[PDB]
């Protein structure tokens, strides 16, 4: 997805 | 959306809010004074004037599929 890890 | 404001943080306003998905990265072309961004949903690099006018899109980059920073 686009979340920071 | 990609928003612009005074360096004070006031006058916050959208300048790019059409055809955007996951605008991960931003950059400035100091020579030409043009804002660059990049999408991770549509996988495209775009650039425009600091007002969000004169929007252009770069050509396809071969294997770029999730660009984060530029
Ligand atoms: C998506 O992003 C766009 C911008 O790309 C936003 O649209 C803009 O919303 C702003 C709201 O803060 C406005 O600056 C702007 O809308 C108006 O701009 C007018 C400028 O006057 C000239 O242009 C109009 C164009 O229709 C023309 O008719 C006129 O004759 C002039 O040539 C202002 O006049 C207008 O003022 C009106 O609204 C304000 C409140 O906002 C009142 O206080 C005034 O009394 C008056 O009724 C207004 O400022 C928008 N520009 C565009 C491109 O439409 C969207 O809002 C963003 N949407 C989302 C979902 O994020
Ligand atoms: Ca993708």
């Amino acid at each position: 997805x686009n979340x920071x890890x | 959306k990609i928003m612009r404001a005074w360096s004070d943080g006031s006058h916050l306003m959208p300048i790019v809010n059409t055809s955007l998905g996951w605008p991960n990265g931003l950059a400035i072309d100091w020579s030409a004074s043009r804002l660059y961004w990049v999408d991770a949903f549509f996988d495209k690099i775009e650039h425009s004037t600091l007002d969000g006018l004169d929007r252009k899109r770069l050509g396809h980059v071969d294997q770029m599929t999730h660009p984060f920073g530029l």
